[PDB]
């Protein structure tokens, strides 16, 4: 942002762009290195009452895998899941 | 007590792959020689390859000859091709290292280690 | 949800063709491409003077082991060995006995640098800041056994770093 | 159970769960449990003599068009006499969904090589070996592809120790890269991390 | 509309799709006539064949075909059908609809031990 | 290759060459295993020599019944017009 008018506008008809506009540089519109003490967020288990742990303990709801089938009519062929569905094409930039 | 075979059926058909194995092991050693640039002659080399087939000679299933058998074949192949360097190759013939005690009396002097 | 990168067909009337022609007859890209560098050269390079530059850094940044002491000259560490049970890299070693005034304090704390990967699991274990990684990283030398660390060491990395770890913890310890 | 109890998924849990019994209807001959986890993952653990078949039914039936080899895996477990677990894993894109086969086999039994159903696990399984000593039969080109040349045993086994039994180190008297037993300066230290005290009581055993 | 690209790379577009996924399916048919009727998997394939030939003869377009098919493009599907012709042989050879061969030892499948 | 006697002192003079075996209990129907004292590797090795020598390939099978010097030159006689 020191150059001069002219290297500048050299710059700018070489490059093809405004280079002015973005500069890789970094200057004064940065973030101040030294910020203000925050104050944080608590959780929602934060709490004094109806905060037992039994009712949100999320380790102890893991269950053992279930069997389907073990070796100690006209039903229809099924899937692992529906059919996937056709991607569509982009509106903002197609590319065609 | 019935099991999957890998190659061989009985002894005899393992018996036969160590032969073609041992063959074809001696008939590389003297190209490993001269090959590598090694210091070695090629009766120490063929006398290394007879040590580690009679180390190896107490087995008697088919199964695991046959692994072994496999093993020296993929040896051989890393030999056949220049993918081993000299130290590979001199991996087997252990120079570096001190001779350990055999007797009793060596052993008690050195250490704690039976 | 999907773009069709390089599905593009030119144009096959003479004008278009003709530009083409031009553009593989005269070199035009080429010409782009060095108007591009022509461009970078006129601007100033990011190049920083170092030493007498440094790159920036935040309060986070983990580099050179430290021992911590309070603000009445005992030392921070009470021997209970969460930062070696913690250690990915098993860089610490920690032996400890009671002292001659009964406090459990250590008497050999040994990292090994060569072993740590800096990743700051001790000074996050730690339940009273005694370990923290200081700011300092020019610490280079010239022998292995130059960076492996006793408790000595550390004790005077903490006595001579301790006027900007302290402000560096000030900074940070909000976040923790 | 809201906001830190991961939800669940039903819908996919139930179509998995039927996709299930439609494979172990169909091949009976190899199919030995079928199982679906808590976090709806299907497991169809089959005969190892079927390990060629199934998978083929998998890459081709219209209904499963597994077509994506995702891993293949060896899993060691000395408690067990056929110790080693081998581990399929399947990708299905034109249904979005993931199966995993498994079976087993000892140190001294082959495998029938996959490579004909799926061209990735020429690599993979081939790997397997390089860590486990599991040899597979028909393989177009079996060897090491991970450890030195000179490796002597196989170091995923859990009976391999996790340094080895030789370390290299440049010796100047034969001028060379030399190999020698192992002596470290810090042993390492083994910690007994395990609370005694049970924690999943879902997960408890039945006594002996 | 004659389909410049079906947009995956090495898949030709096929000039004709109707006839050409008939003649498959037909020959699914046909070689799924040699498996015995109580195994599950002839039941299973056969029909869903004959759901896929139901659509493909009821159908005189293609985009709608591809649309209401649910396998992508037209080319795709008829891939899918010369592996199920294969699969289909495959099976034929290897006869899975037997009995298990081999049950498993008592704590195989068993985790954690 | 030409006559018996030419393919036995051939025989012979190969099994001079040959260090293991004395040179003092060698005769023509003298037993690698049980008389001259050979492990299964020095029969082997002692075969390709002749292979060596000769300048023909002998395949496994045909090998392990040649188990001292006169099915060996017996052998060079059959596979050869001789
Ligand atoms: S930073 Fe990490 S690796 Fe280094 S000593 Fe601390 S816990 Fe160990
Ligand atoms: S975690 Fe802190 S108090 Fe505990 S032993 Fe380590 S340095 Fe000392």
């Amino acid at each position: 942002a020191s150059a001069t008018r002219l290297i500048q506008g050299l710059r700018n008809w070489a490059s093809g762009r405004d280079l002015q506009a973005k500069l890789q540089l970094r200057y004064q519109e940065i973030s101040k290195r030294t910020q203000p003490p925050p104050k944080l967020p608590v959780g929602p288990s934060h709490r004094l009452s109806n905060n037992y742990y039994c009712a949100r303990d999320g380790r102890r709801e893991a269950m053992p895998p279930s069997i389907v089938m073990s070796s100690q009519s006209e039903k229809k062929a099924v899937s692992p899941a529906p059919p996937i569905k056709r991607w569509e094409l982009s509106q903002d930039e197609p590319y065609l | 007590t019935s099991v999957k075979p890998i190659f061989s059926r009985d002894m005899n058909e393992a018996k036969r792959r160590v032969r073609e194995l041992y063959r074809a092991w001696y008939r590389e050693v003297p190209n490993t020689v001269h090959l590598f640039q090694l210091d070695i002659s090629v009766k120490q080399g063929r006398d290394k390859v007879r040590e580690m087939f009679k180390k190896n000679a107490h087995v008697t299933d088919p199964r695991v000859v046959d692994l072994l058998v496999i093993k020296g074949k993929m040896e051989l192949e890393e030999t056949i091709n220049v993918w081993k360097q000299r130290t590979h190759v001199m991996r087997f013939f252990h120079e570096t290292e001190a001779p350990r005690p055999k007797d009793f009396l060596s052993k008690f002097y050195v250490g704690h280690d039976p | 949800t999907y773009k069709y990168v390089n599905l593009r067909e030119p144009s096959m009337d003479m004008k278009s063709v003709t530009d083409r022609a031009a553009q593989t007859l005269l070199w035009t890209e080429l010409i782009r491409g060095l108007g591009m560098t022509l461009s970078y050269l006129f601007r100033e390079p990011a190049t920083i003077n170092y030493p007498f530059e440094k790159g920036p850094l935040s309060p986070r940044f983990r580099g050179e082991h430290a021992l911590r002491r309070y603000p009445s000259g005992e030392e921070r560490c009470i021997a209970c060995k969460l930062c070696e049970a913690v250690c990915p890299a098993q860089a610490i070693t920690i032996e400890a006995e009671p002292r001659a005034d009964g406090s459990r304090r250590t008497t050999r704390y040994d990292i090994d640098m060569t072993k740590c990967i800096y990743c700051g699991f001790c000074q996050e274990a730690c339940p009273v800041d005694a370990i923290v990684e200081g700011p300092n990283f020019e610490f280079s030398t010239e022998t292995h056994e130059e960076l492996l660390y006793n408790k000595e060491k550390l004790l005077n990395n903490g006595d001579k770093w301790e006027a900007e770890i302290a402000a560096n913890i000030q900074a940070d310890y909000l976040y923790r | 159970t809201r906001p830190t109890v991961r939800p669940r998924n039903d819908v996919a849990h139930k179509q998995l769960s039927a996709f299930g019994e439609y494979v172990a209807e169909i091949l009976p001959k190899y199919v030995q449990q079928v199982q679906v986890s808590c976090f709806s993952e299907l497991e169809i653990c089959i005969h190892p003599d079927g390990v060629i078949p199934v998978l083929t039914f998998l890459r081709d039936h219209s209904n499963a068009q597994f077509k994506s080899l995702a891993d293949l895996t060896a899993v060691d477990i000395p408690t067990r006499q056929n110790r080693f677990e081998i581990v399929y894993n399947l990708l299905s894109l034109r249904f979005n969904s993931r199966i995993r086969v498994k079976t087993y086999t000892d140190e001294l039994t082959p495998v029938e090589s996959s490579v004909s159903v799926y061209k990735a696990a020429n690599w993979y399984e081939r790997e397997i070996w390089d860590m486990f000593g599991v040899f597979f039969a028909n393989h177009p080109d079996l060897r090491r592809i991970l450890t030195d040349y000179g490796f002597e045993g196989h170091p995923f086994r859990k009976d391999f120790p996790l340094s080895g039994y030789v370390e290299l180190r440049y010796d100047d008297e034969v001028k060379r890269v030399v190999a020698e037993p192992v002596e470290l300066a810090q042993e390492f230290r083994k910690f007994d991390l395990n609370s005694p005290w049970e924690a999943f009581p879902a997960y408890r055993q039945p006594p002996e | 509309l004659l389909k410049k690209t079906t947009g995956l790379v090495g898949l030709a577009v096929c000039e004709t799709p109707h006839e050409r996924l008939k003649i498959l399916y037909t020959k699914i048919l046909d070689v799924l006539g040699h498996i015995p009727k109580n195994a599950a998997y002839r039941k299973y394939t056969e029909q869903i064949t004959n759901e896929k030939l139901s659509i493909v003869k009821a159908e005189p377009d293609v985009k709608k075909l591809e649309e209401q098919l649910q396998g992508g493009q037209i080319e795709e599907v008829i891939l899918q059908a010369e592996n199920e012709l294969s699969l289909a042989r495959k099976m034929i050879q290897w006869k899975p609809w037997e009995p298990l061969v081999e049950e498993p030892p008592a704590s195989q499948w068993k985790w954690p031990i | 290759p030409l006559t018996l006697e030419g393919i036995k002192d051939r025989v012979l003079y190969v099994l001079k060459l040959y260090d293991k075996i004395d040179p003092e209990k060698l005769s023509v129907n003298s037993h690698f295993m049980k008389d001259l004292g050979l492990d299964s590797l020095d029969q082997v090795e002692i075969i390709m020599a002749m292979e060596d020598e000769f300048g023909f390939e002998i395949p496994d099978i045909d090998a392990e019944k040649l188990m001292c010097p006169q099915e060996i030159v017996d052998y060079i006689a059959d596979k050869k017009d001789v």
